[PDB]
């Protein structure tokens, strides 16, 4: 019932910086908050206690505190191992609820992405389903917003996308977007367009192909 | 110090029954509440229930009383029932210490895990398709597309491992259709297109299934 | 001339365990084996004492204590214990020679959207005195930073409410306690 808003969603830092992330309940918890953090394929483990209490084992960079209804997590000097996704969580009244997250990624200047379009093989077509494949590589900037345009006309609902994690050298994303379409829907239509609209692109970029070509 | 270790089978129909088993060797297991916690992928964490010594349960609302906890004083030992599972109890389970008795604060040790898919798909290998240069271009791309398969995962390299700089394998993603979908990458220098070749090998245990194929640019 | 027990177990409002009701109970003449094997106790332990009915009618003054907590700290009302409760709330002598009954009330304090009206104390500078009763609603200082009696960054309310919903398990439903004390001037 308790909704436990978690500010911001996603954030950016770099090693150094002190960052803090907020935690806000609907209603009063008292000393009920608890922090974890979150890396990907790890266990997740608890930094927080009772609002303020440091886990032990956990670096002394970790801070907690709270208000009853305003709770703040805090890294003083950021190391690269804190670089993971943090949630708060009440246990002031059942059911126990928790936050939606805070990514936290790493700064680096923007990046424009790389756009390249790839039609489907004539082997897939064979199969009777045709998929049109959309890549943008070397991105920091997560926002990225694709759109597909087939014979000029904006296509949504049939475009799934998927991201990598933040790259172990140059920090930056690449994403996929993949439309796909019945063989029959594919060859009622020409010219196959991906729309990309990034904040390292002055302009929207389009990478596109003719059916045939 | 306290070490909690969990089993429990994690590939289900739909209409299944989940069953998860949390066994403690540690902590005084009488003082303490011990709970269930789940992850469905990308979706943050969601609080399941929890069972003390005594028997007494908590459990989440959002569950249509289709959740029961159990335990066994006498194996140190408690376990998660799911009844009539769907493809939304998707997630990965944690078992973990809860509340103690005297201050009530907790979730201090946590089982590894159990990742649980709940999927009416049967295993199916991936068939593998070009994602060919096109005619244009400094730096090219080139990879391929796996498509129709299940479960996770599959292993893909690229000339057999020989070739890592700027390869680029999504997460998989899963369709309408209940299997699964991905793609891997790689940027190479345009001038390569000729001499160098390239090709993908793609692996899925589940199955039994290894693909290897070439990606090269489409004569016009 | 019965006593008026009934004024106290069947009482239509219990206190907030923080601010613990006590009754003076004198001119007494009570049955204490007919309670003691009422099944409508979960609970009734006599550290000390023990249940016999006998001794002088009424002792010089027997204090009956009543409040309502939560299952899970229906253990802590006893000597020696350590826990939120007995640090904070309602703490018994190490020499306690008297009885503790409880019985589940999930029945009358539980609200569907939840009974806010039963609190206790979550925050203290130091552990309560045996019998002691702390009513302050003084700003509690978490942290390094004053509160000047204004709530904020580590400066909690120092009371917090019970949820009390008749879904919650057996741990956190109301549990109604009363606490009989016998103490030995005169003898009624
Ligand atoms: C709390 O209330 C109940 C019900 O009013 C009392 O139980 C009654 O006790 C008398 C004997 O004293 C019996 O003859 C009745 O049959 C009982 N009623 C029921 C339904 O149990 C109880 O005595 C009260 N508590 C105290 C201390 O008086």
């Amino acid at each position: 019932a308790i909704r436990m808003t978690q500010s911001p969603s996603a954030m950016s830092a770099s090693v150094g910086d002190r960052v803090t992330v907020t935690c806000r309940a609907s209603q009063g918890i008292g000393n009920y908050l608890a922090w974890f953090q979150l890396k990907p394929g790890k266990v997740p483990k608890r930094l927080i206690y009772a609002a303020s209490s440091l886990q032990s084992g956990v670096p002394a960079r970790f801070s907690g505190g709270g208000s009853g209804t305003e709770f703040t997590l805090t890294i003083s000097s950021l190391q690269p191992e804190d670089f993971a996704t943090y949630y708060c969580l009440q246990h002031g009244f059942l059911p126990w609820t928790f936050g939606q997250g805070t990514k936290l990624e790493i700064k680096r200047t923007v990046a424009a992405p790389s756009v390249f379009i790839f039609p489907p093989s004539d082997e897939q077509l064979k199969s009777g389903t045709a998929s049109v494949v959309c890549l943008l590589n070397n991105f920091y900037p997560r926002e990225a917003k694709v759109q597909w345009k087939v014979d000029n006309a904006l296509q949504s609902g049939n475009s799934q996308e998927s991201v990598t994690e933040q790259d172990s050298k140059d920090s930056t994303y690449s994403l996929s977007s993949t439309l796909t379409l019945s063989k029959a829907d594919y060859e009622k239509h020409k010219v196959y367009a991906c729309e990309v609209t990034h904040q390292g692109l002055s302009s929207p970029v389009t990478k596109s192909f003719n059916r045939g070509e | 110090e306290v070490q909690l270790q969990q089993w429990g089978a994690g590939l289900l129909k739909p209409s299944e029954t989940l069953s998860l088993t949390c066994a403690v060797y540690g902590g005084s297991f009488s003082g303490y509440y011990w709970s269930w916690i789940r992850q469905p992928p990308g979706k943050g964490l969601e609080w399941i229930g929890e069972i003390n010594h005594s028997g007494s349960t908590n459990y989440n609302p959002s569950l249509k009383s289709r959740v029961t906890i159990s335990v066994d004083t006498s194996k140190n030992q408690f376990s998660l029932k799911l009844s009539s599972v769907t493809a939304a109890d998707t997630a990965v389970y944690y078992c973990a210490r809860g509340w103690d008795l005297d201050y009530y604060y907790g979730m201090d040790v946590w089982g590894q895990g159990t990742t649980v898919t709940v999927s009416s798909a049967s295993t199916k290998g991936p068939s593998v398709f070009p994602l060919a240069p096109s005619s244009k271009s400094g730096t090219a791309a080139l990879g391929c597309l796996v498509k129709d398969y299940f479960p996770e995962p599959v292993t893909v390299s690229w000339n057999s491992g020989a070739l890592t700089s700027g390869v680029h394998t999504f997460p998989a993603v899963l369709q309408s259709s209940g299997l699964y979908s991905l793609s891997s990458v790689v940027t190479v220098p345009s001038s390569s297109l000729g001499t160098q070749t390239y090709i993908c090998n793609v692996n899925h245990k589940p199955s039994n299934t290894k693909v290897d194929k070439r990606v090269e640019p489409k004569s016009c | 001339n019965l006593c008026p027990f009934g004024e106290v177990f069947n009482a239509t409002r219990f206190a907030s365990v923080y601010a613990w009701n006590r009754k003076r109970i004198s001119n007494c003449v009570a049955d204490y084996s007919v309670l003691y094997n009422s099944a409508s106790f979960s609970t009734f332990k006599c550290y000390g004492v023990s249940p016999t009915k006998l001794n002088d009618l009424c002792f010089t003054n027997v204090y009956a204590d009543s409040f309502v907590i939560r299952g899970d700290e229906v253990r802590q009302i006893a000597p020696g214990q350590t826990g939120k409760i007995a640090d904070y709330n309602y703490k018994l002598p190490d020499d306690f020679t008297g009885c503790v009954i409880a019985w589940n009330s999930n029945n009358l304090d539980s609200k569907v959207g939840g009974n806010y009206n039963y609190l206790y104390r979550l925050f203290r500078k130091s552990n309560l005195k045996p019998f002691e009763r702390d009513i302050s609603t003084e700003i509690y200082q978490a942290g390094s930073t004053p509160c000047n009696g204004v709530e904020g960054f580590n400066c909690y309310f120092p009371l917090q409410s019970y949820g009390f919903q008749p879904t919650n398990g057996v741990g956190y439903q109301p549990y109604r306690v009363v606490v009989l004390s016998f103490e030995l001037a005169t003898v009624c």
